[PDB]
């Protein structure tokens, strides 16, 4: 009965609801959707993992930066991760994107998207492979259940 | 007349598009698509890096087409240095090359559908897409952005059972390309959304200058692969696809048919490839083995100098075009007597096929506008580089 | 050894005179190759007159323009060399029209010859700053939409003048001048010793 | 009230969601989170501007022949009818001239 | 034919960056007020905002007279 | 110490080290935002939940910002915190006194330690914060503790510079959102009907700025500053001018503090966060101490920004579908009453 | 000297191109403010397309004058449009960067290369 | 050679057609071969218990290999920086006091990186080499920035696959 644990375990719940079903985006810029369209597709289904694309940013929570965030298109992707429902992650895919990638040092390209969205799991390569995009959702997967949000309430 | 961005995150619009567009009723007015979400430098980039180092450069150009951009440059380089591939190094190229095609209508057919609403056929031939990626791994190192075809011939022979593989599936990948069909090809309804849609006559194709399937699809007839035979295209037998009532389900129909001309010129290569060295044997051009580095001393001395500083290619300037799966890709590359280039503009088919969305989307509803972007197999790294 | 075929050389030869009786006025060289692709260089004054000549003429058919591009060498005088790379789809064989353009002189649009133009001389504006008469739009394509500067200029630092980062305190994206956590490396490479020529 | 008893709990059931929906998530408000999505370039107009739809006269049609299938709607009790023959004549009419109605709109490619 | 002058003085005034009790109808916004060649396009701008009508592009040029903008209004 | 290097913009060094333990909050993404601009290496430590601890990231260069897990009711996380930092901010408070965390504790008791260990490391300067105006007697037992507190920080860390603020406005201020959040009440409660309430209001950049301009100041030491504000107001036209901005309708209705001070103990009762307080309460009708001697932002190089100009931005989002396209100068600002 | 004209025969003619764009802009700065919700003031506006204006009014060149109303008003068009969203504009106050002294003991204080 | 994709009223014909139109057929025609695959067996592989087949090629993630005896196999000619297409490699070096030639700092900034693999083909001794795994997600940007540490302890873990993987390829380099 000690709330403690009650409450443990009622954050678990809320993590396992949030973990099991993360709808991605579709943020797709610089051929890396290339890859992530092919973890979409057979060999590696993404829904099987609860994954499934919901454009509406609104109804859409983790964000995969796939590709280079162009100057020109910065501050659109700060506007659709703004207008995401609350609980939103980001996971930057793509040496393009992870930092500047081979145009880091162009006049046009962002070094790096987590200077204009706080970003969770950064996943490499510069076509990430697509087993390796699993792995980095399947790592935010972990960092969600790891998350104690009413325990801090609790205890705070 | 009711403005609207199309916008860049559209699930539908092919990457990042902000289509602005003045809506009477449901109609489109006026087309001016914008551009540039992602110009990343590409051009400007390769001035500051050598021949061999602004190869990766093209890989990324046009992505779904990996390699087939990559032969453009090659054999841009190649011509300014006056130095061919080796005969097996050619068969690749025009194997890989093939593949290559296929991949990139397989991605603008089923992503063309998708974006019309039908979703199956994506993940039927992302399948088959998943096991050519493998070749390009097991050939180059990496599913895409590979590397393989370089200035003098490709990087390494092919893996010791490869061709055997790439048998086994173009036996198959047919029956895979007629099933598509039995879903869309006379389904009562994407002939519907497609045909009499972004209709093009043949004298504005050439003169907004389309250069590619959307040419062929108003019926003129030039494939740069027959016309002005590169590599040893020239030596194999294919069909070109040329199209009547060039409209939106006409031109599918012509890369549905590439997709089956491809697979015929994939079946000679593998037929008649031919037994010899993959690159090209002037170390001056092309990187000595590492067998020879580690045992020769003008080996070591031409791999440390190739590596670090080039080519130093003869100065001149070229514009080499070939056939890539989109239209005509082509590099005009000046370049001084250094070892890293001048200019390079790459010609995007694609640049061009955009700028005709508005002469072709007129008085045409919201929906044709989806299915017009989806007919002209639009990549924006072509465009934006 | 490339293949070559002298077939070619010299049939694009004659057509290179061919061209430079009927167009005395405007074409100032004319040379093909030896990698079998003709140039002829116009007067910036002879862009529409060469063009449409190529583009409407029975034994000079050149329908599509694949490319207009500007190369700039910033020790010529007129900086850019505008450079038109036109096909002939049924005589199978292309020819490059190249000009030169100075910063603040601009040169005639061909938008009326040929609509591909119409986007490609918008491009060479904003990379290079070259301006076209009688362009029905002319407007940044590729740039962002404040940029300030040409970017393909030879004297425009790559990384640039300006980089972008989300500022909270201001809620919103704010440029601020570029700095760079590891600079361009700037290999030299040219080697001292030079190739005799063949 | 049967009916009644069983509509209430529906509505309740309903309400009670949309209130859960509410009150428990957790919620950070900020103007950029709540201003209009546009596909992310934001709005460049007011959204609720005049609309200028092309289908009207076929959306008046729908009215008329909506009203018309009303008419038809007392036929099952009327089918009972020992003026059966009447019956059959003036439905028959009914059905007939709105269909009549309808072509014309054709014809005069009014909805087209 | 005064009630314009009127007008015109009331606009001239309100800017504030202008006639700080200087303001005379024979005063020339050039000649002798100083305000800048750009600062007159603003004024005769306003001009139009209050008189209802939008004077060309060059007449602004040969009025820097308060009293010579009544005259022009007037016609 | 750290020789500054660099133009001044990121990725460039300052070489202030600071720990800045409240930075979770409304000022504190402020203090870390200049921080994290100057390009100092910034230690924040948070107890919060790491996806609440993001908007931070955002902020600094590369390796500019370090997080570190700390409870207050551990003395250990604050010593190792404050190991490696040379500045130490501390901006810990609440409105709530929370079950296991009382004024005392958020105010002075934490905010002793803190400072405690920062001398045993060795930190050139502390900047404690403490509200404007706390009387060690004032009404309100926050004002009364946070007091209290000033006193003991002198005792640790003698010097250490402490700024007390005034009201502070700034996006997801209380002193600004709050009023334009008693909509919900038709009415709007104030004692002495909004009047005899006159508060200087101070936009939450412009005490940050001072905040960390005093850490890279040498007269900062031994220092009371209290940053205050560029105008004065009667509770009146700052209610008025707000829902003014909101384009909300405004009934000042007049309710005895007695019973007010009633009100918020009923939203001092709900659990989560209550919405008022009957401390909140008192401190909304409490006046705002004159300018005193006490130096001021303008001392510390940031001039006051008048509220007007920035009002704008912080009260737009309570507007509705039209009145969000409004704008200030179109729009009566109140007039200033100093008395 | 001999140099060809782009749209003006002589800074005159050029001039009056240039009060017709600052025409435009100065009529243009109100609603910009309103259509991006923009946090600054008309007045204040209208006095950066000023300064923008006048950062550029030693030039006396016909032909440079004439290229910088053409860009000028190319800027006009993506202002009135709303292709520059706010983020854009408000780069033109430089708002968030922190402004640099120019006094030569204020530099000596911080930079290495004033 | 040229085709023709498109190039192109009895009773049975009509009627036929009209049994097309109205019955669908050839909508039915399509459901048919959804259910068929309905059948087949998909695809998928579970990923973390089954994986996507690489062969020894593929590029993955750096690292730097040592020599059997312990010593580093970098000498530091720093050619593996020139060819990097995207600066990533950052190379100083001093010599030790064995008098040997090594890098004091070596740094793969792998976000900068775009695993072209030329870095495993330019290096003479074949110190920096292009190893199998592809799964190193990180949480945090700095980890993704890798020094000679990093690369070496990523060398020894994976140093067994790598010298099988070599083996498997160098006769074809
Ligand atoms: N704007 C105002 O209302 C004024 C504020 N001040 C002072 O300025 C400081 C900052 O103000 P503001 O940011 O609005 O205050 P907040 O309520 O936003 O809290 C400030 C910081 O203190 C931390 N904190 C609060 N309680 C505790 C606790 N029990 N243990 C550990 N950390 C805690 C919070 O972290 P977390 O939430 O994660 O616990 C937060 O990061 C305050 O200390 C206040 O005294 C002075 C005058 C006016
Ligand atoms: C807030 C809204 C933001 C809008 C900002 C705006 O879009 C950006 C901007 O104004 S872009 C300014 C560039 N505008 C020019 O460059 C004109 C230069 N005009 C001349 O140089 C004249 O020829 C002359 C020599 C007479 C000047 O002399 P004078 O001293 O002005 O009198
Ligand atoms: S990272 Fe490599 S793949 Fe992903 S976008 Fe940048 S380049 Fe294309
Ligand atoms: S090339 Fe091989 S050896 Fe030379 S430096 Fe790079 S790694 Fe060390
Ligand atoms: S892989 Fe290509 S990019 Fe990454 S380091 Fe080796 S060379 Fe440089």
């Amino acid at each position: 009965s000690r709330a403690e644990y009650v409450v443990t375990k009622l954050d678990d719940l809320i993590n396992w609801a949030r973990r099991s079903s993360l709808w991605p985006m579709t943020f797709g810029l610089a051929c890396c959707a290339v890859e992530m369209m092919h973890m979409a597709a057979p060999r590696y289904d993404m829904d099987r993992f609860g994954v499934v694309f919901r454009a509406s940013p609104r109804q859409a929570d983790v964000m995969i930066v796939a590709g280079t965030l162009t100057n020109k298109m910065a501050p659109a992707l700060r506007k659709v991760y703004d207008q995401m429902p609350e609980p939103r992650y980001v996971v930057s895919m793509g040496s393009c994107a992870n930092g500047g990638g081979y145009y880091h040092y162009s006049y046009s390209v962002v070094r790096g998207c987590d200077r204009i969205v706080p970003v969770d799991i950064y996943v490499p390569g510069c076509p990430p492979t697509a087993e390796a995009l699993l792995y980095g959702i399947l790592q935010l997967q972990r960092k969600i259940k790891r998350e104690q949000k009413l325990k801090i309430w609790y205890r705070r | 007349n009711m403005t609207l961005n199309f916008g860049p995150q559209h699930p539908a619009a092919h990457g990042v598009l902000r289509l602005v567009l003045e809506l009477s009723g449901e109609m489109v007015r006026k087309c001016d698509p914008h551009i540039g979400l992602l110009h990343r430098g590409t051009e400007k980039l390769i001035e500051y890096k050598t021949y061999l180092q602004a190869l990766p450069y093209f890989d990324r150009l046009d992505y779904v087409s990996m390699m087939c951009n990559e032969q453009a440059y090659s054999i841009a380089v190649e011509k300014l240095l006056n130095i061919q591939p080796p005969p097996r190094a050619q068969w690749i190229r025009v194997l890989f090359g093939e593949i290559t095609r296929i991949l990139n209508h397989i991605m603008a057919v089923t992503t063309h559908a998708l974006d019309i609403g039908a979703m199956t056929p994506f993940f039927w031939m992302f399948e088959e897409r998943e096991k050519m990626f493998e070749f390009y791994e097991r050939v180059s190192g990496a599913r895409m952005h590979a590397a393989y075809i370089r200035p003098g011939g490709v990087h390494q022979d092919l893996p010791l059972g490869l061709l055997d593989d790439i048998y086994e599936f173009s036996k198959n990948f047919s029956l895979r390309i007629d099933e598509v069909e039995e879903m869309l090809t006379n389904n009562r309804i994407w002939r519907n959304r497609t045909v009499d849609i972004g209709v093009v006559t043949a004298e504005d194709a050439l003169n907004y200058g389309f250069s590619g399937v959307m040419l062929r699809g108003s019926g003129i007839q030039w494939d740069l692969r027959k016309t002005q035979p590169y590599d040893v295209y020239d030596q194999v037998e294919f069909d070109v696809p040329i199209g009547s009532r060039g409209d939106c389900y006409d031109r599918y129909l012509c890369r549905v048919e590439e997709m089956r001309q491809s697979l015929r010129i994939i079946e000679q290569c593998l037929n008649k490839m031919p037994p010899g060295e993959i690159k090209v044997d002037d170390a001056k051009v092309s990187p000595p083995k590492r067998a020879e580095m580690k045992t020769s001393m003008e080996s070591l001395i031409h791999h440390f100098k190739l590596y670090t500083e080039g080519y130093q290619v003869p100065p001149g300037a070229t514009y080499t075009a070939i056939e890539a799966p989109k239209g005509e890709f082509g590099v005009y590359l000046v370049s001084d007597g250094s070892s890293r280039p001048y200019r390079c503009k790459i010609k995007a088919p694609g640049f061009a096929h955009l700028a005709g969305l508005d002469k072709m989307s007129k008085g045409h509803m919201l929906a044709d506008v989806v299915a017009i972007i989806g007919t002209q197999d639009i990549v924006f790294g072509e465009i934006d580089r | 050894v490339r293949p070559r075929s002298d077939v070619t050389h010299k049939q694009l030869s004659a057509f290179g005179e061919y061209v430079a009786e009927i167009l005395p006025k405007y074409v100032q060289q004319v040379q093909v190759s030896c990698l079998d692709e003709l140039e002829i260089c116009i007067h910036p004054d002879g862009v529409i007159p060469t063009l449409t000549f190529l583009r409407d003429h029975t034994n000079a058919q050149f329908k599509s323009l694949a490319d207009l591009t500007a190369v700039d060498v910033p020790t010529r005088q007129n900086r850019f060399e505008i450079v038109y790379n036109l096909l002939s789809l049924r005589f199978n064989s292309r020819i490059r029209v190249k000009t030169y353009a100075d910063e603040l002189t601009p040169i005639d649009s061909i938008v009326s010859v040929h609509i591909a133009a119409n986007w490609y001389e918008r491009e060479v504006w904003d990379m290079f700053g070259v301006f076209f008469f009688n362009h029905p739009d002319l407007r940044r394509i590729l740039t962002d939409y404040g940029f300030e500067g040409h970017p393909f200029r030879k004297d425009f630092p790559l990384t640039g003048y300006v980089e972008l980062r989300y500022d909270d305190e201001v809620k919103r994206v704010v440029a601020e001048p570029v700095e760079l956590a590891q600079e361009f490396r700037k290999f030299d490479l040219n080697s001292p010793w030079e190739a005799f020529p063949a | 009230m049967n009916l009644y008893t069983v509509i209430f709990i529906n509505i309740l059931l309903s309400l009670t969601l949309i209130l859960v929906a509410f009150w428990l998530p957790q919620m950070n408000l900020y103007s950029e989170k709540a201003n209009p999505y546009e596909c992310g370039f934001d709005p460049t107009s007011s959204a609720r501007l005049p609309f200028s739809m092309k289908f009207f006269l076929v959306a008046i049609t729908f009215l008329l022949f909506d009203l018309e299938i009303a008419l038809l709607l007392p036929l099952p009790w009327a089918i009972q009818t020992i003026k059966t023959s009447t019956m059959m004549i003036m439905a028959f009419i009914l059905v007939t001239i709105l269909s009549l109605g309808l072509a014309y709109e054709w014809t005069q490619k009014g909805l087209e | 034919l005064d009630g314009i002058k009127d007008r015109v003085l009331y606009v001239l005034k309100l800017y504030d960056k202008i006639d700080p009790e200087k303001l005379s109808v024979n005063s020339h916004f050039m000649k002798d007020l100083g305000l800048d060649s750009l600062d007159q396009v603003e004024i005769i701008m306003a001009m139009e905002d209050e008189f209802g009508f939008e004077i060309p592009d060059i007449d602004a040029e040969k009025l820097m007279c308060p009293q010579e903008i009544v005259d022009y209004i007037a016609d | 110490a750290v020789i500054p290097h660099g133009k001044g913009g990121r990725s460039s060094v300052s070489g202030v080290v600071a720990t800045v333990f409240g930075a979770t909050g409304f000022l504190g993404r402020y203090v870390v935002n200049h921080l994290g601009r100057m390009g100092s290496q910034v230690i924040i430590p948070y107890r919060c939940d790491v996806y609440d601890i993001m908007h931070l990231r955002l902020m600094g260069d590369l390796g500019q910002l370090t997080f570190l897990e700390w409870d207050a009711r551990d003395k250990d996380s604050i010593r190792k915190a404050v190991q490696h930092s040379n500045v130490v901010i501390n901006l810990i408070g609440r409105e709530w006194e929370t079950r296991n965390f009382d004024f005392e504790d958020v105010f002075v008791n934490i905010p002793r330690a803190i400072a405690q260990a920062s001398k045993e490391a060795g930190v050139e300067r502390f900047i404690h914060v403490s509200h404007l105006n706390a009387s060690m007697k004032s009404s309100s037992k926050s004002l009364r503790s946070k007091a209290v507190g000033e006193k003991e920080v002198r005792s640790v860390f003698p010097e250490a510079i402490i700024i007390r603020p005034s009201d502070i406005f700034g996006r997801e201020d209380r002193f600004l959102n709050h009023f334009a959040n008693y909509r919900w009440f038709l009415a709007v409660p104030l004692v002495s009907l909004g009047f005899k309430t006159v508060k200087q209001p101070v936009y939450v950049a412009d005490v940050s700025k001072g905040i960390v301009n005093a850490t890279k100041d040498p007269d900062a030491v031994g220092k009371t500053f209290a940053f205050t504000g560029p105008n004065r107001y009667l509770l009146f036209h700052l209610v008025k001018y707000i829902f003014g901005m909101t384009h909300r309708t405004f009934i000042p209705y007049p309710l005895p503090l007695f019973v007010y001070s009633w009100i918020g103990k009923l939203f001092g009762l709900s659990p989560f966060e209550p919405w008022t307080t009957k401390d909140k309460v008192e401190r909304i009708h409490i006046s705002d101490v004159m300018p005193t001697d006490l130096p001021g932002l303008e001392d510390l190089g940031v001039q006051p920004t008048p509220l007007e100009l920035k009002s704008i931005e912080v009260l737009r989002r309570h507007r509705t579908y039209r009145w969000l396209s409004s704008e200030i100068e179109e729009t009566k600002p109140a007039k200033t009453v100093n008395y | 000297t001999s140099v060809k004209p782009i749209f003006s025969r002589d800074l005159n003619e050029a001039k009056r191109r240039v009060r017709e764009l600052y025409r435009a802009w100065y009529r243009e700065v109100p609603n910009t403010v309103h259509l991006m919700q923009l946090d600054i003031t008309v007045k204040q506006g209208r006095d950066k397309v000023r300064e923008m204006f006048m950062k550029n009014a030693h030039v006396t060149d016909p032909r440079v004058v004439d290229l910088l109303v053409i860009k000028g008003k190319m800027e006009l068009q993506e202002t009135i449009k709303v292709w520059k969203q706010r983020t854009h504009v408000m780069r033109f106050f430089h708002e968030t960067e922190t402004p640099r002294p120019k006094d030569f003991l204020s530099k000596f204080y911080m930079g290495h290369d004033p | 050679t040229y085709k023709y994709v498109n190039k192109k009223v009895d009773m049975k014909s009509a009627t036929d057609n009209a049994a097309r139109i109205l019955m669908w057929t050839e909508l039915i025609r399509g459901l048919g071969m959804t259910l068929s695959y309905l059948f087949r067996e998909p695809a998928t592989i579970n990923y973390p218990f089954e994986k996507g087949p690489l062969s020894p090629r593929f590029r993955g993630e750096h690292a730097l290999r040592r020599y059997p005896s312990g010593e580093e196999r970098c000498i530091a000619c720093k050619l593996c920086e020139a060819i990097c297409p995207a600066q990533a490699i950052t190379i100083e070096a001093e010599p030790r006091a064995d008098g040997s030639r090594r890098t004091t700092r070596y740094d793969i900034d792998m976000t900068k990186c775009i695993y072209c693999g030329f870095c495993q083909e330019a290096c003479p001794v074949d110190a920096i080499v292009e190893g199998p795994n592809f799964e190193f997600s990180t949480e945090t940007h700095e980890e993704l920035l890798y020094n000679k540490e990093k690369l070496l302890n990523n060398g020894d873990k994976w140093e067994a696959e790598i010298a099988a993987n070599i083996q498997a390829d160098y006769l074809y380099r």
